[PDB]
C-alpha cells in the first residue's frame, strides 16, 4: 500500500489503542434501561449510547478518499444491540457519508485544475511577451524594470514548472505509484519557484516601500540583496523542507500537503507576504496624504485610493493575507477556491497586463517603435 | 499549509491525486 | 594588423564606462535645482559676473545643487529649457514703480505652462514677508491698487497665520499665493505641483523647506512610475 | 537710444545696395548642385552594405 | 480453517512483545507490534468470508487490552524540532528586510 | 519679417476713452497669443493684457482689470486695446508684444528690455 | 521727434529691400523644380545607439574625418564617440554641467563646450600628460552660448544668448572680432565651407550673413516668424537652411537675399531644434519637438522620410562631412546614427 495508507493505518491503530484504553477509562453508563455497549468497529470507536438514538461522529482521515467534515451514523437496534446490515446480519456502520462526495470533489478539483492550466496559460503567453517589451525597449530600463523583470520570471518559471507538475506529475496514476525521485526533485524547483514567487513580491514591496515610504531620494539601489532575496533565500526554507521532506514523512512526489513540514516553505513565505501587506498599508497610507496635500474631491481620491490599492494586490500578492486561511464552511469554502484560484493562477497575467500593458510609459514606447 | 493560501495549488494538487490515483475504500458489509 | 590598436580602443571605453557608472551615481543622488528669482526678489539672500552661480548644499546626507543664473538676460524662452530635467525650481518671489507681483505672476505663467516643464515642479519662495508687514499695516496700498480682486477676498478660514500677525497682512498673504496658485490647479494635469511658501529671506529653514518639498516631488515621481497617483 | 537706431539704419544702406540675382537663378544653381553631388550622396542613393560602415 | 489462522499470528505477536514485558506498556516500544497483530487478523478475513471486524478477531483484541496493558498505570520532529527549523527562517526575514534598506 | 505696427493714440483727457490698434503683419496671426505691454516714463515694461489665439482666453492686469478691453480680428491680423476711464496713471507708450512661439500656452519676455516681437509703441498720454 | 525722422529713412529702406527682392522674385524653387523627380521615402534604419550620457543631450558635432563626433549633454559630459564600433574615445568632466553646444575642430586635436557658464572651453586631445584637460577658456561672452564652431585650431566662432557672435584667438583667448547685428537670442550659427562667412539663427526671426573676416553682416534674412533654434549651410555655401519655433524650414540664399522655399506640413505645428543637409544638399534632415526627425526634400519641399526612434526631444543632428551617416542627439540621452 502507498505511504499515504501507512500513515493513514497508524493513525488508526493509534485511535484503537486510545479507545481501547478508553473502553476499560469509562464507566459502565447505564442509559434509558437497555443500551448499546460500547463497541471499537474497526476505524473509530462508540461510546455507551441509548437503544434508539442515532450517533454521530466525524469522518476518519486514515483514507485519502475520506474527509473529516463529513460525519458518519452508527443506529442503535432496540435491542441492546447495535444496528446491523441487512447484507450478512453483521453489526456495521454507516460510513458511506466520507466518500460519497469523492466524485463531485474530483469533479470541482477538475474546474479548478483546468482554471489553473488556462490561468497559468495567460500568465505565459501574456508575460513572455511582456518580459519580451522590457528587455527589448531598454529605454523603459530603470531599476523599477530591472526588478519587475526578475518578478515576471519568477511568474514564467513557477508557471512553467506548475504546469509541468500538474500536466505530468498529479494526473498520472502510473508516475505517482512509482513515486521516484523525478517527481520529488520537480517537487523541489516546484517549491522552490513558489518560494521565489513569493519572495520577489516582498522585493518588489520593499522597493516600492523604500521608492515611496522611507528613503525617498537615494536611487540605484544595491540589488544585490534582491536579487539574494529574491533567489538565494527562498532556497534555504526549500532545501530544509526538502530534506527534512525526506527523512520524515516521506510520501509519493511530495504531493501531501498535510503535514507541517511544508510551513517552513510556506511559513517564512506567509510572513513575507504579511510585510508586504504592511507595505500596502504604507504606500496607500502615503498615496492618501499626497491627494490630501491637494485638497482633491474625496470621490476621486477614493477612486484613485482603491485603484492604486488593487493593482498594488497582484504585484504584492495581497490575495495570500485578505483571505489567508480556508474557511471551514462547505459553501463558503467552495466560493474560496474559486476565488483564490483564479487570483493565485492569473496573478502573472495581471502583473503583465496592469504594470506593463497597462503602463503609460510602456504604452507610449512601443506606440513610437 | 494543509488550508493555508499559498498552498491552494498543493492542495488542489494533494485533492486530484488522492481521489483520481487511490480507488475508492470500501465501506459496504465486511468493513466497519 | 590593426586589431592591436582596437583592443586598445575596447578596453579605454572599459574606464570609460567605469568612469561613466561612477558619474552616474553622483549625478542621480544630486539634485538639480533651479533658483529662478523675479528681479529685485531677494534670492540672493536665500542662498546665504559668472555666467551660472553652481550652489552645493547637502541636507540629511542628500546632496542639492542649486543653479542661479547670474549674467542671463531676462529673455528665458531658450535657457529656461536647459532645466526640464531638474528636481525643483525654485521661484523667489518679491511679494511686495513696477508691479513686480504680475511680473512674477506673468513669469510663473509662462513657467508652468511651458510645454517644457510640464513635469518640473516649482518650489514657490514668497520671500521679503517682513517688507510685506509694513505695507499692509501702514497704509501704502501696494496689493490692493495693483489687485481689484483683493478687496473682494477674505482670508481663508483654514490658513494657519503666524502667531503676532495682524489679519490685514495675512490677507494679502495668501492672496497672493492664491494668484500662484490659480495657474497651478489650472495646469497641473497631475505632472507637477506647485509648492508655495512664506520666506523673508531672513529664515534659517528655507533650505529645509525645500529638502522637505523636493521630498514630494519625489514621491510624486516614484508614485507615478508604478501609475499609483 | 537715438544713437543705437542710427546704426539699424546704417545696415540697411550696406543691405539695400547689394547685387542681388533672380530667384530662377538662385534656384536652377541649387538644383544644378544636388544633381552634380547626388551619385556621391549616400542618404539620396543607398550605398550596399559592403561600404556602408554602420 | 480461519480459528486455526488467529492462533498463528497470536503467539507471533507474543513471541516478539514477551521480551519486552518489563515496559510493554510504553507505546513507542509496541508502535509495530500492536500493528503487526491486527494486520494479521484483516488478512485472515480477507482469507474467509467473515470481514474485519468480527466477533472471532475483536475478542482476541479485547483479551489483549486485558492481559498486559491493564495491569499497568494510565495516563516526525517534535514540537521543540520542528519550530527550530520555522521560527528561524520566519525571524530571519525581518533582519533581511532591515539590511535591505 | 515680423511686423508690427500699432495705431491710435495720443493726448487724452483724463476719464476719457482709447482705442488703440495693432496691425499685425508678416507673420500668420491666430496663431500667436496676442499682448499689451506699457513702459511708463521713469519705470519698466510692465504687462497690461494678453489674448489668446482664439479670443477665448483673456487677461488684464490688476489694474485695468475692468477699464482696458482687448480684442483681436484674426481675419484682419489686427489687436485692438479699448481703454475706457483713462488715469494719469496709463500714461505710457504701449506696445503690441506678440508671443514668441505658436500654438504655446506659454508667454515668455513679453516684459523684457529687448524682445524682437514687441511693436514700436504709442504714445498714450493721459493729461 | 527726431528717433521718429530717424525710423523714416528705416522704414523707407525696409520697403526698398521688400522692393528690391521683389524684383529678384520673378519664379520660386517649386516652380523651377516642379519637373524634376522626386527623391521618393527615404526610410533611414538605427545602426548605432550611443547611450552612455545621463543627462539630456543638448548638442553633438561630427568629426571631419566623418567617424568621431563629440556629444554635449546637461550632466556635464563631452564624450566623444568612435561611431564605427560606439566605443567611447574619451568623456571629458566639465566645470558646468549646463552646456548648450560642442564643437568638433576640423583637425581633430581640439573640441569646445559652451552654455549657461558664457564660457567656451577648449579641449585638447591631444595630450601626452594622460588627460584630457581644457586648453583655453573664453569668458568674453556676457550671455549663455548657444553655438560654437571651429575655423580654425586658433579659431573658433561662438555665438551666444546676448545677441552677439564673436570670433575668438584660442592662443591669446581674446575675441578679434565681435559681431553686434542680432537683436535676439543667437542660438545657432553655421560656417561655410569656405569659412569666410557664416550665418547665425537668433531670436529675433531673422538669420544674418556675417563675413568673418570684415566683421559686418552682410545680408539679413528675416523670413520666419519665431525664433530661429537651428541654421546649416548649404554645401555649396551660397544658400543655408533655418529651423525656427513656427513649425516651418526656410531655405535662404546670399544671392537672391530671400526665402527660396518653406518646408511646412499641416501635421507639424512643433518648432525646430536642428537642421542639416546632406553631402548633395538634398536632404533637408531637420530636427523637430515631435521627438523624431523629419527627411524634408531640400528642392520638392516635401516630406521624404522620418526618423521616429527617439523617445525624449531631438535637440540637435548632424551629417556626416560624406554623407554617410546622420547622428541625431535627443534629450533622452541617447544618440542614434541614421
Ligand atoms: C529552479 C530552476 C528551474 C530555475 C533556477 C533559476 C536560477 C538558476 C536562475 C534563473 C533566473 C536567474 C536570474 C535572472 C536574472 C538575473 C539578473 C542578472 O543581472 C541583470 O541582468 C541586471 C543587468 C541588466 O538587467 O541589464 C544577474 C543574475 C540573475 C539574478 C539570475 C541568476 C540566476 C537565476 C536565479
Ligand atoms: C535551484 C538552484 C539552481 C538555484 C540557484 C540560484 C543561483 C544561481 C543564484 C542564487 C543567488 C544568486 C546571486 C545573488 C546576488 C548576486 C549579486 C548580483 O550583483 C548585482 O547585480 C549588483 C548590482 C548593483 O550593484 O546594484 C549579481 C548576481 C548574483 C551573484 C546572483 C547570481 C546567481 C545566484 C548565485
Ligand atoms: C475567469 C476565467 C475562467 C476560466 C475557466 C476555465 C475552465 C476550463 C474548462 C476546461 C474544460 C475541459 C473539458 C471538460 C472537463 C470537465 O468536465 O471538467
Ligand atoms: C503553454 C503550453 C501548454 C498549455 C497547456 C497544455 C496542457 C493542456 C491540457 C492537457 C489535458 C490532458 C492531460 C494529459 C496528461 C497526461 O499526458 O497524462
Ligand atoms: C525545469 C523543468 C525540469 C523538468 C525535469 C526535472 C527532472 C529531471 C531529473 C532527471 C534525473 C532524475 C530522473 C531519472 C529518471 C530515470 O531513472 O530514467
Ligand atoms: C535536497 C533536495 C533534493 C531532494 C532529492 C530527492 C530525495 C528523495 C528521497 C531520497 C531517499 C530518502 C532519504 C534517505 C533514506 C532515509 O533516510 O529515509
Ligand atoms: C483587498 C485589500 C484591501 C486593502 C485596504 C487598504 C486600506 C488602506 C487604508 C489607509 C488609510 C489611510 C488614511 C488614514 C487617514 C487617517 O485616519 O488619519
Ligand atoms: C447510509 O447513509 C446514506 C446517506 O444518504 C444512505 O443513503 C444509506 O442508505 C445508508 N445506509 C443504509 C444501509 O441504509
Amino acid at each position: 500500500k502507498p505511504f499515504l495508507y501507512v500513515v493513514g493505518r497508524k493513525k488508526m491503530m493509534d485511535a484503537q489503542y486510545k479507545c481501547y484504553d478508553r473502553m476499560q477509562q469509562l464507566p459502565a453508563y447505564q442509559g434509558e434501561g437497555p443500551y448499546c455497549n460500547r463497541t471499537w468497529d474497526g476505524w473509530l470507536c462508540w461510546d455507551d449510547t441509548p437503544a434508539g438514538v442515532l450517533s454521530y461522529q466525524f469522518c476518519p482521515d486514515y483514507f485519502p478518499d475520506f474527509d473529516p467534515s463529513e460525519k458518519v451514523t452508527k443506529y442503535c437496534d432496540e435491542k441492546g444491540v447495535w444496528f446491523k446490515h441487512p447484507e450478512n446480519n453483521r453489526t456495521w456502520s454507516n460510513y458511506t457519508m466520507c466518500n460519497a462526495f469523492t466524485p463531485e470533489k474530483l469533479k470541482n478539483a477538475y474546474v479548478l485544475y483546468y482554471l489553473a492550466i488556462v490561468g497559468h496559460s495567460l500568465s505565459i503567453f501574456t508575460l513572455v511577451i511582456s518580459l519580451g517589451i522590457f528587455v527589448f525597449f531598454r529605454s523603459l530600463g530603470c531599476q523599477r524594470v530591472t526588478l519587475h523583470k526578475n518578478m515576471f520570471l519568477t511568474y514564467i518559471l513557477n508557471s512553467m514548472i506548475i504546469i509541468i507538475h500538474l500536466v505530468e506529475v498529479v494526473p498520472n496514476g502510473e508516475l505517482v505509484r512509482r513515486d521516484p525521485v523525478s517527481c520529488k526533485i520537480l517537487h523541489f524547483f516546484h517549491q522552490y519557484m513558489m518560494a521565489c514567487n513569493y519572495f520577489w513580491m516582498l522585493c518588489e514591496g520593499i522597493y516600492l516601500h523604500t521608492l515611496i515610504v522611507v528613503a525617498v531620494f537615494t536611487e540605484k539601489q544595491r540589488l544585490r540583496w534582491y536579487y539574494l532575496l529574491g533567489w538565494g533565500f527562498p532556497l534555504v526554507p526549500t532545501t530544509i523542507h526538502a530534506i527534512t521532506r525526506a527523512v520524515y514523512f516521506n510520501d509519493n512526489c511530495w504531493l501531501s500537503v498535510e503535514t507541517h513540514l511544508l510551513y517552513i516553505i510556506h511559513g517564512p513565505v506567509m510572513a513575507a507576504l504579511v510585510v508586504n501587506f504592511f507595505f500596502l498599508l504604507n504606500i496607500v497610507r502615503v498615496l492618501v496624504t499626497k491627494m490630501r496635500e491637494t485638497h482633491e474631491a474625496e470621490s476621486h481620491m477614493y477612486l484613485k485610493a482603491v485603484k492604486a490599492t488593487m493593482i498594488l494586490v497582484p504585484l504584492l500578492g495581497i490575495q495570500f493575507v485578505v483571505f489567508p486561511w480556508r474557511p471551514s464552511n462547505k459553501m463558503l469554502g467552495k466560493i474560496y477556491d474559486y476565488v483564490m484560484h483564479s487570483l493565485i493562477h492569473f496573478q502573472g497575467f495581471f502583473v503583465a497586463t496592469i504594470y506593463c500593458f497597462c503602463n503609460n510609459e510602456v504604452q507610449t514606447t512601443v506606440k513610437r517603435q | 499549509c494543509s488550508n493555508l493560501s499559498t498552498c491552494v495549488l498543493g492542495k488542489l494538487s494533494q485533492e486530484l491525486h488522492k481521489l483520481q490515483t487511490y480507488p475508492r475504500t470500501n465501506t459496504g458489509s465486511g468493513t466497519p | 594588423d590593426q586589431r592591436n590598436e582596437e583592443k586598445a580602443q575596447r578596453e579605454a571605453n572599459k574606464k570609460i564606462e567605469k568612469q561613466l557608472q561612477k558619474d552616474k551615481q553622483v549625478y542621480r543622488a544630486t539634485h538639480r535645482l533651479l533658483l529662478l528669482g523675479a528681479g529685485e526678489s531677494g534670492k540672493n539672500t536665500i542662498v546665504k559676473t559668472s555666467g551660472i552661480f553652481e550652489t552645493k548644499f547637502q541636507v540629511d546626507k542628500v546632496n542639492f545643487h542649486m543653479f542661479d543664473v547670474g549674467a542671463q538676460r531676462d529673455e528665458r524662452r531658450k535657457w529656461i529649457q536647459c532645466f526640464n530635467d531638474v528636481t525643483a525650481i525654485i521661484f523667489v518671489v518679491a511679494s511686495s514703480q513696477t508691479n513686480r507681483l504680475q511680473a512674477a505672476l506673468k513669469l510663473f505663467d509662462s513657467i508652468w505652462n511651458n510645454k517644457w516643464l510640464r513635469d518640473t515642479s516649482v518650489i514657490l519662495f514668497l520671500n521679503k514677508q517682513d517688507l510685506l508687514a509694513e505695507k499692509v499695516l501702514a497704509g501704502k496700498s501696494k496689493i490692493e491698487d495693483y489687485f481689484p480682486e483683493f478687496a473682494r477676498y477674505t482670508t481663508p478660514e483654514d490658513a494657519t497665520p503666524e502667531p503676532g500677525e495682524d489679519p490685514r497682512v495675512t490677507r494679502a498673504k495668501y492672496f497672493i499665493r492664491d494668484e500662484f496658485l490659480r495657474i497651478s490647479t489650472a495646469s497641473g494635469d497631475g505632472r507637477h505641483y506647485c509648492y508655495p511658501h512664506f520666506t523673508c529671506s531672513v529664515d534659517t529653514e528655507n533650505i529645509r523647506r525645500v529638502f522637505n518639498d523636493c521630498r514630494d516631488i519625489i514621491q510624486r515621481m516614484h508614485l507615478r512610475q508604478y501609475e499609483l497617483l | 537710444s537715438i544713437a543705437q537706431a542710427r546704426k539699424l539704419v546704417e545696415q540697411l544702406k550696406m543691405e539695400a545696395n547689394i547685387d542681388r540675382i533672380k530667384v530662377s537663378k538662385a534656384a536652377a544653381d541649387l538644383m544644378a548642385y544636388c544633381e552634380a553631388h547626388a551619385k556621391e550622396d549616400p542618404l539620396l542613393t543607398p550605398v550596399p552594405a559592403s561600404e556602408n560602415p554602420f | 480453517n480461519y480459528e486455526t489462522a488467529v492462533q498463528f499470528c497470536w503467539n507471533h505477536y507474543k513471541d516478539q512483545m514477551d521480551p519486552i514485558e518489563k515496559d510493554w506498556c510504553d507505546w513507542a516500544m509496541i508502535s509495530r507490534p500492536y500493528s503487526t497483530l491486527r494486520d494479521c487478523l484483516e488478512h485472515f478475513a480477507e482469507l474467509f468470508d467473515l470481514g474485519f471486524p468480527n466477533p472471532l478477531a475483536e475478542r482476541i483484541i479485547f483479551e489483549t487490552h486485558q492481559i498486559h496493558f491493564a495491569n499497568c498505570s494510565l495516563v516526525d520532529p517534535p514540537e521543540d524540532v520542528l519550530l527550530a527549523m520555522i521560527i528561524a527562517p520566519i525571524c530571519l526575514i525581518p533582519f533581511l528586510i532591515t539590511l535591505v534598506v | 519679417q515680423v511686423q508690427l505696427q500699432e495705431s491710435g493714440g495720443g493726448l487724452v483727457q483724463p476719464g476719457g476713452s482709447l482705442r488703440l490698434s495693432c496691425a499685425a503683419s508678416g507673420f500668420t496671426f491666430s496663431n500667436y497669443k496676442m499682448n499689451w505691454v506699457r513702459q511708463a516714463p521713469g519705470k519698466g515694461l510692465e504687462w497690461v493684457s494678453d489674448i489668446s489665439q482664439s479670443g477665448a482666453s483673456i487677461s488684464y492686469t490688476g489694474s485695468v482689470k475692468g477699464r482696458f478691453t482687448i480684442s483681436r480680428d484674426n481675419a484682419k491680423n489686427t489687436l485692438y486695446l479699448q481703454m475706457n476711464s483713462l488715469k494719469p496713471e496709463d500714461t505710457a507708450v504701449y506696445y503690441c508684444a506678440r508671443c514668441p512661439a505658436p500654438f504655446t500656452r506659454d508667454c515668455f519676455d513679453v516684459t523684457s528690455t529687448t524682445y524682437a516681437y514687441r511693436g514700436q509703441g504709442t504714445q498714450v498720454t493721459v493729461s | 521727434s527726431e528717433l521718429d525722422q530717424l525710423r523714416q529713412e528705416a522704414e523707407q529702406l525696409k520697403n526698398q529691400i521688400r522692393d528690391a527682392r521683389k524684383a529678384c522674385a520673378d519664379a520660386t524653387l517649386s516652380q523651377i523644380t516642379n519637373n524634376i523627380d522626386p527623391v521618393g521615402r527615404i526610410q533611414m534604419r538605427t545602426r548605432r545607439t550611443l547611450r552612455g550620457h545621463l543627462a539630456k543631450i543638448y548638442a553633438m558635432h561630427w568629426g571631419t574625418d566623418s567617424r568621431l563626433l563629440v556629444s554635449a549633454s546637461q550632466d556635464g559630459k563631452l564624450i566623444i564617440w568612435d561611431s564605427y564600433t560606439t566605443n567611447k574615445v574619451h568623456a571629458i568632466p566639465l566645470r558646468s554641467s549646463w552646456v548648450m553646444t560642442c564643437a568638433y575642430a576640423p583637425s581633430g586635436n581640439y573640441v569646445a563646450c559652451g552654455g549657461l557658464d558664457n564660457i567656451c572651453s577648449i579641449y585638447n586631445l591631444k595630450t601626452r600628460e594622460g588627460n584630457v584637460r581644457v586648453s583655453r577658456e573664453l569668458a568674453g561672452h556676457t550671455g549663455y552660448l548657444s553655438c560654437c564652431r571651429f575655423l580654425d585650431d586658433n579659431q573658433i566662432v561662438t555665438s551666444s544668448g546676448d545677441t552677439t557672435c564673436a570670433l575668438w584667438d584660442i592662443e591669446t583667448g581674446q575675441q578679434t572680432t565681435t559681431f553686434t547685428g542680432h537683436t535676439g537670442d543667437v542660438m545657432s550659427l553655421s560656417l561655410a565651407p569656405d569659412t569666410r562667412l557664416f550665418v547665425s539663427g537668433a531670436c529675433d526671426a531673422s538669420a544674418k550673413l556675417w563675413d568673418v573676416r570684415e566683421g559686418m553682416c552682410r545680408q539679413t534674412f528675416t523670413g520666419h516668424e519665431s525664433d530661429i533654434n537651428a541654421i546649416c549651410f548649404f554645401p555649396n555655401g551660397n544658400a543655408f537652411a533655418t529651423g525656427s519655433d513656427d513649425a516651418t524650414c526656410r531655405l535662404f540664399d546670399l544671392r537672391a537675399d530671400q526665402e527660396l522655399m518653406t518646408y511646412s506640413h499641416d501635421n507639424i505645428i512643433c518648432g525646430i531644434t536642428s537642421v542639416s543637409f546632406s553631402k548633395s544638399g538634398r536632404l533637408l534632415l531637420a530636427g523637430y519637438d515631435d521627438f523624431n526627425c523629419n527627411v524634408w526634400d531640400a528642392l520638392k519641399a516635401d516630406r521624404a522620410g522620418v526618423l521616429a526612434g527617439h523617445d525624449n526631444r531631438v535637440s540637435c543632428l548632424g551629417v556626416t562631412d560624406d554623407g554617410m551617416a546622420v547622428a541625431t542627439g535627443s534629450w533622452d540621452s541617447f544618440l542614434k546614427i541614421w
